[PDB]
C-alpha cells in the first residue's frame, strides 16, 4: 500500500542474534590479554624460588630433583641410621 | 432523345414529389416523414444509449486518498514488524 521499510531496522536488531553474544564476549576477551608475553615475571627469588625456576618449570620439567629429594632422604634417613643404629 | 428525355424526366419527377416538394409520397400508403426525421431521428441513439452515452457523462473522478494521514500507530507497527522480518532476514 506504500513503500515498506526494512533496510534500516538494524539499530535495534543487533541484540538478539547469536554473533552479537559472541561479539560482546570476545571484545571483552581481547583487551586485557597481555600482548607479547609481557609481565611473565621471569626473575623471582624467595630462598626456594630459584630451585623452582631452574627445575620445576615446563621447560626442564625433569623429576631428577625428586632424585635429589630421594638423595635428601638418603641424606636424612641414613643419617638417622647414624642416630639410631 | 424522347426515350431518354421522358424516362429521365419521370425518373426525376416521380421522386421529386418525395424530396423537393414535401408532398409526402402519392404511391406509398405509409408516410415517409415520421420514419427517418422523426422516429429514427433518435435512431443512432436508439441504436446507442441515450442520456449516458450520447449525453456522454462528463463525470467527476471519484477521489481516492492517501493512507488516511495516520503515520504513528501504523509506522511503529511497521518498524516492529520490520524488526521481525529482519530477524527472519
Amino acid at each position: 500500500v506504500s513503500t515498506l521499510i526494512p533496510p534500516k531496522v538494524v539499530s535495534s536488531k543487533n541484540i538478539g542474534s547469536a554473533p552479537n553474544a559472541k561479539r560482546i564476549a570476545n571484545v571483552v576477551h581481547f583487551y586485557k590479554s597481555l600482548p607479547q608475553g609481557p609481565a611473565p615475571a621471569i626473575k623471582a627469588n624467595t630462598r626456594l624460588a630459584r630451585y623452582k625456576a631452574k627445575y620445576f618449570d615446563g621447560d626442564n620439567a625433569s623429576g631428577k630433583p625428586l632424585w635429589h629429594f630421594a638423595l635428601g632422604i638418603i641424606a636424612f634417613g641414613y643419617s638417622m641410621e647414624y642416630y639410631f643404629h | 432523345q424522347d426515350l431518354y428525355l421522358r424516362e429521365l424526366k419521370d425518373t426525376k419527377l416521380a421522386p421529386s414529389t418525395l424530396q423537393d416538394a414535401e408532398g409526402n409520397v402519392k404511391p406509398w400508403n405509409p408516410p415517409q416523414k415520421p420514419n427517418l426525421p422523426e422516429l429514427e431521428l433518435q435512431g443512432p441513439e436508439a441504436l446507442k444509449a441515450y442520456t449516458e452515452q450520447n449525453v456522454e457523462t462528463a463525470h467527476v473522478a471519484k477521489e481516492s486518498e492517501e493512507g488516511e494521514s495516520e503515520p504513528i500507530e501504523e509506522d511503529w507497527l511497521v518498524l516492529d514488524d520490520a524488526e521481525e522480518t529482519k530477524e527472519s532476514h
